[PDB]
């Protein structure tokens, strides 16, 4: 679950 | 081509294995029809294409149709040629599948001329080295993002903006302005959208239904209901129909493709079915070669020129994915279609700043055209930066150079509109063709202070700046009256 | 593994017919299982690895995988008309190309066969395609310039003869304007240029070749052209035939130049070929041998020692990046192989700074050994002032110390940016480059107009070329910025300034 | 195909090219039981055993059983290329390709009792008419697992079939279940 | 073959008999008010659907000419 | 698997008024994981289908049910799927909801804004309140008009 | 690698000499092993490496030791592919090395040469019993201020320095002084910069960082610390900067 | 898990009483299948599980049901690997559960034990 | 590999009073690659071992030695593995320390503070200074108390 981390950081 | 009869040896999905006599088997990229049998009580044949020779009198094919109801031992007929589609003026205003069969239920097409879809590109000597400018007659496209004759153009507009009206205007304009024809290739065409497009082409006069062969377009449809073999080769079928009109008739052909991403998608599907190891992000290992073998036949020879206008889908909205990244190694220009401009009624909804072109260079378009296009870009960009300040301060609390910039920019943004020949049928305005010379002569006048005492609603939805001055005089007569 | 390719019925029937005998099929092999860029051949008992084989259609092959019962050759074209069961013939020759002095002015298709339409090329067959690179004792330190004709390159990223300088950037950011600029600037020097187009669309190759023929550069240039519709084997193998052609001139005391356009496309072809041969791929699906693929190709660009005739080969490989991704796989491979890079940048290219060299991240590991005395003496101050501009324009929107910085950035940096920009296909000689760097970085071009800098510089260039023939003589004689050339240039630029004020 | 198919078809082709098809059929039916009885099959298997110590006893078996020399060549090549571990499968697959080349379709007639052979030759006529087989080598088994009569499996292995001993009452069950 | 059930009692030697049919379902207007599984057979246990016609499970889509524009 | 989903979804047609005017409206449901719409099956079914109706767990937990994401949902049929009564109010609803989506960032500074901007913000945050619905209570077309 | 190791091992064993073993890119040893192991008929590891990667590294690196006869001080370059420090080959080299030095692309592109990352570059000899207590305490405080800087880097990236507290902005200024003073001109890079290389001893480095961290040198430019050694030269360069103005 | 489920099946069906079936990590019931699946000759599925993940999970989860003659309330612990809720093994259980109770690590890292994620753990009651 | 580590670790037990009350305590060491607990082997072993101890590199550079990342490290045996003195004095300690760590994170972007908030922050910082050690300098049970 690292891609959701980067997605939420970008958000 | 003869009694070279094969027998099916394997049926694993839409991928077949055929066995042959020991000396006579087809080459790679060779059609073979499967003399199959429908369960209902009639025979029905299935066309396949050889992809690989497997050893002891055995090839491996990929079916263009479905493989349900096929037994092992059906008679497979080698044909000695690649997929052969009908070509010529007999394929005009009609709908074709990947095999060149008509699917518009108008009747049969006469196979008086059949070209193969697998063909090498023109030679390095037969290529034309000139940098010509394709003239579409649309002011924004001709001025700010010029087209190349023999090059490819990417449509990036989403659903709902004036895309279909734009390609119908391009078809009608290449038919009426030049002597050219058009060939639409639908890679992965939704069937109801295909029917809607065909109806609107019948209605807009592009497909003359009262008299076929007067039409300006040939439709090839590779649909989603079809297996991944058909959806991949439908672009080659369309390119062959366009290459006949170039080669034999010496026209300026316009080859419209739907999402070239679904071409890549069908290619990756057939590679996954044939079992080859995937490439970087899962695409086919023959990605760049599969794309180039298509895109290199869209050129300009000494005879004519094919110009392609390919819709491009970017997966996950990034331009570094291999299918956008390998498509963009062939695009010469780019038009983005704006949801905001389609909302505020600036049809055609092309974004002026986000649309690019490599043709926009002094050496290619003239220093005059380059400088005026750059000045229009600077004006629109300054207005885009200044919209927030005008929302806060207002036009009065600005400066004088900024205020004249804002007014000229509103006039320019409304001048990038156009009434279309094919959008006239619901809008009513007679529709205009504006060459590049009148475009640059009108923008010179709208940019230097020669036409600043005019209303903004005078330049909107006109062509040919004399019409802008005439509608301005009429809008002033509305006041005098 | 319980099945083989040689286990077809005809081979087993011919084995059963006579078990013990003497004569095997010496040069007669029958093709079976024509695949995807490979064809397996029963026969060829005495073939060599690396041997060229010939098919009935006419397609050339290369014996790569020599297994016990069958050899697997790689097709050097579209193996479409390879009939299954047809004969294959060895040639006895490891993979070669005919080389000659008569290749200059022709266009090649990676097989030393012309796609030019001007007939065949006479030659004396030699020069194996996979020639070995020079050793350690064979070569020499780089010491003489290869003038590219660009002010930015020649001033801050000097390229010497015998140096592998990479041109890394995004798509439509230069690199071909730069490559063709360097080729066209070689008019007077005795440099045999070679242009390899590995994956370019055939229209761009047409543009490049017609530009070369128009400007006169095909009297010393060979073009090895592989278009985007070519087999992956030919795109893979084109730079090796380019390197062999250039090495033919290199080992005969002549200085050569070679430009591998899109080595990332060669790596993509090698990826396709390995994946079709089912080799296990590493990161980004690359075969793992891709470093070796590039390194054995670029290691041939050397500067041979005096005993070996003092030849040279300069390599300008071109690598594309995805959105400026220097930290990708193939860019870092070529960066770890070459002797310095030249970064082109999409922001500066699209923003108008047209030779878009990202000077702060480009190096050349020859430097002063490459540059002549004049360019060193003049361009030291240039790279210093541009260094200062590089942090000023980024960090300071207006300035700190707003009065001296306006005397710093507006005088030096923003005018040197217009001084460095240079049109498409217009090289500059080294005298004009020294003169233009002097007029800018000393402090003389500190009071012009930002759109009149270009016109002033071009007119001063033609003026000094017309009314000062002795400055060009004293720079072309010693290549050193003497005080006499300095003073006469100072009074000449005062003359030209008072001429252009009107 | 398979390794068995690709070797059996090769032997049947080199038996067709020099007509010995009855001699090679006798040879393969001899070699089937010569390579049954697992000591000898293991011995020609067991790769630890050297190929020379194999070939010696193999040529001995050649001389004693008086086999044709090209079938002996086939077994020598099976020792050469290590496909002797599948000699059972090759020899058992030889029959199908021999019947394909010799125009025969072999069709069992599995009935309860021995037949009176006039209707059995009638079944032979029917199976040879319906398939184009020149001379069907019909076989039967005395198997009381049926109820009343006979049934015939013909085609490739047993692919096609018509069944009349029990299928009547089977259809009666299919009627009574009514689903 | 893929099993539409549990292959527990399969024997390794048992005989598979082909039927020559391709995946049909019985279909009629008597399905309204019923819940069924992927063989169009009741699972609610309310009897059996008397269906007289039949249709293949995988039947081709309507072509271009047998369609209209969506307006309703 | 693309062929799997496309062969099934392309059966949903509106017939040709000589075959009987009947139609079949397909409403497939697809579950994304972590909102990864770039996943394989969601991209397939999105490429195949006509429009999309995206749902959001953020909007769902934030009260708005059904948690439709209008700004990212598309309908390629468009206004041709509405009655003549619906289009007239739909145009104004779409424009006002777009203006609210524009000014949503200015909600924390609603006090220091123009009166027109405050009006657009209040109209937006009380137009969002009529798009809330309870489960299993479907409005007729007159009620929603 | 094995033949160079054998040549060095002969001097270590028989001649009993203290050997140096400078190896350039021990990564390419691993990479060529992977290249042959693909063709050797082996299933690959995670990223397509050879399944015998750890043992292929250990059978080479465990022969480079200091026995009772001699000592092989080996300095090895280890390339990381695509700047991926978690890659299998450097990640297996890390277990064999006992004094690492990790270089940063960011510090290299910022002109800070050498590009040694101060916080990822560790050693097993930074212990107070081995390097004394003064060196250990100064290295600890340098790493602490650099770690605080790396922490607040993202906040000062979006917002800027203007929003920090007084002690946090003093920490920022001292960390910029430290990361400028960590750079140095090399003797072999006299062609890249000029201004010839400076050999900076150990005690001079300790005193320079003691002066930076102590609060004495808080009133002089950062550019006086960039590309100097022996902080007396940073003081001289600050004097020269404020004199030449 | 099938053994314990059979023991609960008997108490629900033959004795007709409300059974309470506590299961520890049913991620292990799927992980054991994924361990043996390669040796069973099956080709691997997505990120590393067996191809029959959903059917293997579904058989066990569908045998757990209140049957109108007795009920089984089953509280199941599902180990989510690497805190990745979009992993296939928990993703295929989310469809079989009535009231899912997702536990957060960001709350455990503060001491909000029981670290039940309030906005992620939903329920159908 | 889960079975590899599980059958290796489960030998570490506490024998009953019939088997002699012998015990093997295991302290496995798993190394993570750049803070990737989402790697395969770390998350295999973390679910096998009773507790875990997370030693961060950021705390280690900040000078918090030993670099225990209390808050993500647990002990599944809990205060049953402590003398009654340590249960008496350090029972609620880890939960209050995690609550303090959250409070001190949230207090960064709060301008004005209370008095009880400041006393809680001061006590938490006092503890964060208490919990440091030099290596090979072990405190006994009564020193810890
Ligand atoms: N220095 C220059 N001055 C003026 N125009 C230039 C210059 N460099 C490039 N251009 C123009 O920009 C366009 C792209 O440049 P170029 O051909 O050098 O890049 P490219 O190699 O085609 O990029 P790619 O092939 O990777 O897409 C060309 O059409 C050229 O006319
Ligand atoms: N030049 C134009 N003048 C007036 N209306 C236009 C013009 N171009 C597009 N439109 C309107 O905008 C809509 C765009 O729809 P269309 O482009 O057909 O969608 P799609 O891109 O999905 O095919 C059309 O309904 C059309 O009525």
């Amino acid at each position: 679950a690292n891609l959701r981390e980067l997605r939420d950081r970008i958000g | 081509e003869k009694k070279n009869l094969g027998r099916i040896a394997q049926i694993i999905g839409p991928v077949l294995d055929v066995a042959f006599p020991p000396g006579k088997m087809p080459n790679i990229y060779n059609a073979l029809i499967v003399k199959g049998r429908d369960t209902a009580g009639q025979p029905m044949n299935v066309t396949c294409e050889v992809q690989q020779l497997l050893g002891n009198n055995r090839v491996r094919a990929v079916a263009m149709s479905a493989t349900d109801g096929l037994t092992r031992g059906m008679e497979v007929i080698d044909t000695g040629a690649p997929l052969s589609v009908p070509v010529g003026g007999a394929t005009l205003g009609r709908i074709f599948n990947v095999l060149g069969e008509p699917v518009d239920n108008l009747g049969p097409v006469d196979t008086r001329t059949t070209s193969p879809i697998h063909r090498s590109a023109p030679a390095f000597t037969q290529l034309d080295t000139k940098l010509s400018i394709f003239e579409t007659g649309i002011k924004v496209v001709d001025l700010l993002a010029p087209y190349r004759r023999g090059g490819k153009i990417g449509l990036f507009g989403g659903a709902g903006v004036g895309k279909t009206v734009l390609i119908m205007e391009l078809i009608n304009n290449i038919a009426k302005a030049h002597g050219g024809v058009s060939v639409f290739g639908g890679v992965g065409e939704r069937t109801r959208e295909g029917n809607d497009l065909y109806m609107e082409m019948k209605e807009s006069g592009v497909i003359n239904e009262q008299n076929i062969a007067e039409s300006k377009v040939a439709l090839v449809y590779g649909q989603m209901n079809e297996p991944p073999g058909a959806r991949m080769r439908v672009g080659l079928t369309a390119l062959t129909m366009a290459e006949y009109f170039r080669d034999v008739n010496e026209q300026d052909v316009l080859l419209f493709i739907d999402n070239i991403f679904r071409f890549v998608q069908a290619g990756s599907e057939v590679s996954a079915l044939l079992g080859r190891m995937p490439s970087a992000v899962g695409y086919q290992p023959t990605l760049s070669t599969e794309m180039g073998s298509l895109q290199e036949r869209i050129t300009s020879t000494k005879e004519g020129s094919i110009t392609s206008i390919q819709a491009v889908y970017v997966p996950a909205d990034d331009l570094t994915d291999p299918a956008p990244a390998t498509t963009f190694a062939h695009l010469d220009a780019t038009t983005v279609l704006s949801r905001g401009l389609a909302a505020k009624g600036i049809y055609p909804a092309v974004d002026p700043l986000d649309s690019t072109s490599t043709m926009l260079q002094p050496r290619i378009v003239g220093e005059e055209h380059y400088e005026i296009a750059q000045r229009v870009k600077e004006t629109l960009q300054r207005y885009k930066e200044l919209q927030d300040i005008i929302a806060i301060l207002g036009l009065d609390e600005l400066s004088e150079e900024d205020r004249l910039t804002v007014a000229r920019a509103r006039k320019i943004e409304r001048f990038l509109s156009q009434p279309f020949f094919v959008a006239e049928v619901f809008t009513g305005s007679p529709g205009k063709y504006v060459g590049l010379a009148e475009t640059i002569r009108g923008f010179q006048l709208i940019l230097s202070g020669e036409l600043d005492s005019l209303p903004e609603q005078a330049f909107y939805l006109v062509g040919n700046i004399d019409e802008a001055t005439a509608k301005a005089m009429n809008l002033e007569m509305e006041s005098k009256l | 593994a319980t099945i083989r390719a040689d286990e077809i019925s005809k081979i087993i029937r011919e084995r059963i017919e006579g078990y013990n005998r003497e004569v095997k099929v010496v040069n007669t092999g029958t093709v079976l299982q024509v695949g995807d860029g490979i064809a397996r051949i029963h026969g060829l008992d005495e073939v060599m690895a690396g041997e060229l084989v010939e098919f009935e259609e006419g397609t050339i092959g290369i014996a790569l995988n020599l297994e016990s019962n069958n050899v697997g050759v790689v097709l050097m074209g579209d193996g479409l008309m390879i009939q299954e069961g047809s004969s294959v013939k060895a040639t006895g020759r490891i993979a070669q190309i005919p080389v000659s002095e008569a290749y200059l002015g022709r266009v090649i298709n990676a097989l030393a066969k012309p796609i030019d339409g001007r007939g065949e090329i006479t030659a004396s067959e030699s020069r194996l395609i996979e020639s070995p690179a020079p050793g350690i004792m064979s070569r020499r330190s780089v010491y003489e310039p290869l003038q590219t004709g660009l002010i930015a390159i020649d001033a801050m990223i000097p390229v010497g003869r015998g140096q592998r300088e990479l041109i890394i950037g995004d798509r439509q950011t230069g690199k071909t304007a730069v490559a063709t600029d360097t080729i066209l600037n070689q008019q007077g020097q005795n440099v045999i240029c070679v242009y390899v187009a590995i994956g370019q669309k055939a229209s761009s190759v047409a543009q490049v070749v017609t530009n070369f023929q128009e400007r006169g550069a095909m009297e010393y240039t060979i073009v090895v052209a592989e278009t985007a519709d070519s087999p992956a084997t030919l795109q893979y193998l084109a730079p090796y035939t380019g390197a062999a052609l250039a090495e033919y001139f290199m080992y005969r005391e002549r200085h050569t130049l070679i430009i591998y356009d899109d080595l990332s496309k060669q790596a993509q072809a090698y990826r396709q070929m390995s994946l079709l041969l089912r080799r296990p791929p590493g990161r980004e699906a690359y075969p793992g041998d891709v470093f070796y693929l590039h390194s054995r190709l670029l290691e041939r660009a050397a500067k041979l020692s005096s005993l070996l005739g003092e030849g040279s080969m300069t390599a300008l490989p071109i690598v594309e990046t995805q959105a400026g991704d220097v930290s990708a796989y193939i860019p870092t491979n070529v960066i770890s192989i070459t002797d310095g890079q030249i970064f082109l940048s999409a922001d500066l290219f699209n923003a108008g700074i047209r030779p878009a060299i990202n000077v702060g991240i480009s190096v050349s590991r020859v430097g002063s050994a490459a540059q002549i005395k004049a360019m060193k003496k003049v361009a030291g101050k240039l790279k210093l002032e541009l260094a200062q501009f590089a942090e000023l324009e980024a960090f300071a929107q207006f300035a700190s110390d707003l009065d001296k910085a306006t005397q710093n950035q507006l005088a030096r940096g923003q005018r040197l940016r217009e001084l460095l920009k240079q049109p498409q296909s217009a090289p500059l000689t080294v005298e004009e480059q020294v003169m233009t760097i002097y007029t800018g970085t000393n402090g003389y071009l500190d009071s012009l107009e930002l759109d009149q800098v270009r016109k002033y510089l071009v007119e001063l260039r033609t003026y000094v070329k017309t009314n000062k023939p002795e400055f060009q003589e004293i720079i072309s004689s010693t290549k050193t910025f003497t005080e006499e050339a300095e003073a006469l240039l100072k009074e000449a630029i005062q003359e030209q300034m008072e001429r252009f004020l009107l | 195909d398979s390794t068995a198919s690709r070797y059996a078809s090769a032997l049947a082709d080199v038996a067709d090219v020099t007509g010995t098809l009855e001699a090679t059929n006798s040879d393969v039916e001899k070699l089937i039981r010569i390579f049954s009885e697992e000591p000898v099959y293991y011995f020609f298997a067991n790769p630890v055993i050297s190929i020379d110590n194999k070939r010696s006893v193999l040529d001995e078996i050649i001389t004693t059983s008086g086999l044709q020399p090209h079938t002996a060549n086939f077994i020598n090549i099976l020792i050469d290329s290590e496909r002797i571990n599948l000699v059972k499968e090759i020899l058992n697959e030889f029959e199908d390709v021999f019947n394909k080349i010799t125009g025969t379709e072999v069709a069992v007639v599995t009935s309860v009792v021995k037949l009176e052979n006039d209707h059995l030759a009638q079944i032979a006529k029917g199976v040879q008419k319906i398939t184009g087989a020149k001379n069907v080598r019909i076989k039967t088994v005395i198997d009381p697992s049926l109820v009343a009569g006979f049934t015939i499996r013909y085609g490739n292995e047993g692919s096609k079939l018509v069944d009349m001993s029990v299928k009547k009452q089977l259809e009666e069950i299919a009627a009574q279940l009514e689903m």
